[PDB]
């Protein structure tokens, strides 16, 4: 007649997007260094 | 300072050893295929019956993104390539003792490789799932655990002398 | 992504000589551990970053934890109830 | 709860995702190319320039094609024996609309 | 009316018609950002905003 | 500390020691498991009569 | 001729952040003003 | 601080064109409609393609005051007038420029500009309950986004005057 443990690809994208918000504060953070290292090499 | 460094050499050689060894060995899972296999990121062997020990190149080929990117293993790889150039940054340290930016160099190297170990771990558990795991697969996973831990070494070092450079 | 969130954490904080100039902040790698953990565990009422780059991995952290807790929940909602 | 994609003929008229087909010669053929209903005109057009060729050698070939697609082609055939099929292992096709 | 023009026919024992026959639904592989699903991207929208 | 972390209601303290951060986290764990099973529980007590 | 929750499920909740929002500036402005017109006087 | 006055103004001025703009056009919602394809806006429904296209329709909008509201369009108006006001405050700020509650109604404005905004957005989708976006629907997001920005600005530009006039 006509009449369960989500795995890990039910949550990739939220992985994927953590990381990507790591990799992010990473640049940020090391692009603000490399630019205060600039200034005061010139000062 | 030399015992961290002497850490610091032997976690990120052991990171890059373990990386490598999972990278080219094939167990990193155990499943029914072509009859009970062990298969790698490239190839699938037979562990019993008549075909014992045949290995077969791995058919891999949104959906076509992630099994792209699962066929080339790029993430992997580049964990390899990153632990590399952090080793390199280390040992180039001790020749140019003065510029104190390559231990900053390596950490970030370190820290970059275990991110990209996380995402590659995702990428082949994600494209299985479209068992059991070996021996290369933890493999790995420690790689990416002594590579975060050598990264915090590091930078604990690119710390410790800018703060004896400021006294 | 633990390990990897309190590593990224205390690097992004520490790392910098030009914010040194006591440390800047509370953010060493036993404190980045403790707030990634309360985080996950949605108790933690101890520090939060102020910089813009500890910020950004708290609040990615924060989105991750906030999913991961509810599907747990939802799924065994969804468990006892098939039951 | 798992919906159809194709729930009546004017849906597979609008979509172009999933393709259709029907047999070679036969008269489901015959009534497409000789309708003069405008959603079976739009299928007939769809259908006699469908590159490759959507249409099928023999039945069994056509009900072959819907098992393999994925989902992404569907036959167009008598209602009986649609019915049929669809009672018989691996019970994986089934008739839609009316 | 082919047929009808050299035979006789009974009335229809069984009727029928052309129909649709398409693979069954299945449950289908989750996407990357399923986890967005329970709320409406509407509703996404408007807590950003 | 104890009944502020069990219904997850901030805390004015938090332990700075090893040994009391064990304490506290493994509370914590605790807490958001026997949380979550009532819930579960509770909605499934209401769903299916 | 013939799953998601909708923003309609949960617009009561909208309307009411953004009327609390309204009332906060109101609430802010008049305390200004009151502020304002008392410093004048002095 | 020229500057500042510079950003307000442009961004004052792009929030108002966006929204004008979003009002007055029709590329808000495709759907199908009066059968074939359509795109309409707030008042008109026009067709896309077929033996009509290019024909357009005044929308019949007939609960009654969620249908009143969405009819008469009163928020998205109402927001395109406040940041009409803001921008009419901005302007006059230049000639009075001892008199700063104006730059702080000019912010007031353009925050409530905003949030006129979300209400009708709330409305519209709801309305549309009882497809896809077009242009026009993002153009008055975007209007929305840039509408706080500036009021943000404002805002800031009233605290730094008053703390000059402190000291």
């Amino acid at each position: 007649a006509k009449d369960s443990a989500l795995s890990l690809s039910n949550v990739a994208g939220v992985f994927y997007i953590l990381v990507g918000g790591l990799g992010l504060a990473m640049m940020v953070a090391l692009i603000e260094f490399c630019y205060k290292s600039r200034a005061e090499s010139k000062r | 300072r030399g015992v961290q460094m002497l850490l610091t050499t032997v976690g990120a050689f052991a990171a890059f050893s373990l990386m490598t060894i999972a990278v080219g060995t094939d167990y990193w899972l155990y499943s029914r295929g072509v009859v009970m296999t062990h298969s790698g990121l490239w190839r699938t062997c037979c562990l019993e019956g008549n075909f014992k020990g045949l290995c077969k190149q791995i058919d891999h080929f949104a959906e076509y993104f992630l099994r792209a990117v699962r066929a080339s293993s790029i993430f992997p790889i580049l964990s390899v390539i990153l632990l590399f150039m952090g080793g390199l940054c280390i040992a180039a340290s001790e020749f140019y003792k003065t510029r104190h930016n390559i231990i900053l160099s390596a950490g970030i190297f370190f820290v970059s490789a275990g991110l990209s170990n996380i995402i590659g771990i995702i990428v082949y558990i994600s494209a299985n799932a479209g068992y059991s795991y070996g021996w290369s697969f933890y493999f790995g996973a420690l790689s990416f655990i002594i590579a975060e831990m050598v990264g915090v070494l590091a930078v604990h070092m690119f710390i410790d002398r800018h703060k004896q450079l400021r006294a | 992504a633990y390990i990897g969130v309190s590593v990224v954490l205390f690097l992004v904080s520490r790392f910098s000589p030009y914010e040194w100039h006591d440390p800047p902040n509370e953010f060493g790698i036993f404190n980045s551990l403790w707030f990634s953990l309360g985080a996950f565990m949605q108790q933690g009422c101890d520090i939060s970053p102020r910089s813009l780059s500890g910020r950004i991995v708290g609040g990615v952290w924060w989105f991750f934890t906030l999913i991961i807790i509810s599907s747990y929940t939802a799924n065994l909602a969804a468990f006892l109830t098939v039951e | 709860r798992m919906v159809s994609p194709i729930e009546s003929a004017e849906d597979l008229a609008k979509q172009t995702e999933i393709a259709y087909g029907t047999l070679d010669s036969g008269s489901t053929k015959e009534f497409f190319r000789r309708s003069k209903i405008a959603v079976y005109e739009k299928m007939w057009s769809y259908m006699k320039s469908a590159e490759p060729s959507v249409f099928t050698k023999t039945t069994a070939d056509g009900v072959a094609r819907v098992r393999k697609s994925k989902g992404k082609f569907a036959f167009l055939l008598e209602s009986t024996m649609n019915e049929y099929i669809e009672q018989r292992k691996p019970c994986d096709t089934m008739k839609v609309g009316g | 009316l082919v047929r009808e023009e050299v035979i006789d026919f009974s009335k229809p024992f069984m009727s029928l018609g052309i129909s649709i026959m398409i693979k069954k639904p299945q449950k289908s592989k989750p996407g990357v950002f399923s986890f967005l699903d329970p709320l409406a991207y509407e509703i996404w929208m408007c807590i950003v905003f």
